[PDB]
């Protein structure tokens, strides 16, 4: 288990934290092997390119493993997951001046079946989470990569359901910013 | 170090076919221990990878029989049979026989299913966002295929270009089609000196677009 998110101001540092395998996945790209670190005797192991971005010091006390980088440039922001072949969740990395800022999260009702959305704007940095009725809508549901917009980022998602069990049937779009620790489950009512 | 390399970045299948992904790696990966370290893993979108085969050519647990790996020492293949909508996602090969670890660059398996036409529904603004002077209207353009569509805006019938933003996902592991996002963002006082909103889709699946439009004083 790791944080979903960390936005770290460019030159200053970040401690990430968690046979620990860490690696690095700039989002859409594929993934680099950064270095394995050992909890048992604090033994570290460095990939040469990052041998002097990261550092692999582990605790006992925590029982967990920890990855610092310093002095953060753009081509720092990444997804790092730290794997066991456990794989972590993963932060991301944005390595930005910009501050944080929670979404605004809009109900997107209408107007043999029905759509209705979410629209989850103006929030920084990335990412957000997005489920319908906590995890229980899962199958007509489609979510849209964000788009940065003015130092911004906007998302949707819809979810299309048999017409006669909305409104009858509950529908409500949950949305979670972890850089902002915030949440919103906003419940989508007919216009 | 060792290159791991896979010449198909990407590589079609109709659903229910076999397909195999191959990959290379500068050096051999058969060990003296006579174990082959190669690993392959499966990623989706916004999901952390998942491992499906290991040491070469073992299937991980809770992964389908239908996944296996062969290949000499340098030369690996991946075959998938009957494949499903549900394996679409990248798939990379990993060595793990030298420090530091190396991975292939990743093959796009892409499903070749029948083409659809889009479901189109658009949206107006909350009464929320209204309250806070903004007035984002949007339209999504769901479960088509092909990729590639286009989406027209207007505005009082005139074509509207610039505020809008578009996204679309990557494609669908339960029925293989894409969907595009689009949405037209205006300023509360804009939005209020104008009555009809239009989203128009065109796709391969017909000549004729698929309109869906309101007015604000419906």
């Amino acid at each position: 288990q790791q944080p979903g998110a960390e936005l770290v101001k460019p030159g200053a540092s970040v401690k990430l934290s968690c046979w620990i395998n860490w690696v690095k996945q700039r989002p859409g790209q594929g993934l680099e092997w950064i270095g394995n670190v050992y909890p048992g005797s604090s033994s570290t192991n460095y990939n040469e390119k990052f041998k002097n971005k990261a550092t692999l010091t582990v605790d006992t006390s925590s029982s967990t493993a920890y990855m610092q980088l310093s002095s953060l440039t753009s081509d720092d922001s990444a997804f790092y997951y730290c794997v066991r072949p456990y794989w972590g969740q993963g932060t991301l990395v944005t390595v930005s001046a910009a501050k944080t800022t929670a979404p605004s999260v809009y109900p997107l009702a209408p107007v043999s079946s029905v759509t209705l959305g979410c629209l989850v704007k103006g929030y920084f940095p990335e990412p957000v989470t997005l489920t319908w009725n906590s995890g229980s809508l899962s199958s007509g549901v489609h979510t849209f990569p964000a788009v940065l917009q003015s130092d911004l980022y906007t998302l949707s998602s819809s979810v299309t359901v048999t017409s006669s069990t909305w409104p009858s049937q509950s529908i409500t779009c949950n949305v979670a910013h972890p850089a902002s620790s915030t949440k919103v489950d906003k419940k989508i009512e007919p216009r | 170090e060792i290159v791991m390399t896979q010449a198909a970045p990407s590589v079609p299948v109709t659903p229910g076919e076999s397909v195999s992904i191959s990959c290379r790696s500068s050096k051999s990966l058969l060990h003296s221990n006579g174990n082959t370290y190669l690993n392959w893993f499966l990623q989706r979108p916004g999901q952390s990878p998942q491992l499906l085969i290991y040491r070469m050519s073992n299937l991980a647990s809770g992964v389908p029989d239908r996944f296996s790996g062969s290949g000499s020492e340098t030369a690996f293949t991946l075959r998938t049979s009957r494949v499903e909508a549900e394996d679409v996602g990248v798939y990379y090969c990993m060595q793990h026989l030298e420090y530091p670890f190396t991975f292939g660059s990743g093959t796009k398996l892409e499903l070749k299913r029948a083409d659809a036409a889009p479901t189109v529904s658009i949206f107006p603004p909350s009464s929320e966002q209204l309250t806070s002077g903004g007035a984002s209207v949007v339209c999504f353009l769901n479960n088509f295929y092909p990729k590639d569509i286009n989406v027209k805006w207007k505005i009082d019938g005139s074509e509207r270009q610039n505020g809008v933003l578009n996204s679309w996902t990557d494609q669908d592991s339960k029925d293989s089609t894409y969907s595009m996002s689009s949405t037209l963002t205006l300023t509360k006082d804009e939005y209020e000196r104008h009555n009809s909103y239009t989203c128009e889709a065109t796709h391969k699946t017909s000549t004729s677009p698929i309109v869906k439009s309101f007015n604000r004083n419906e």
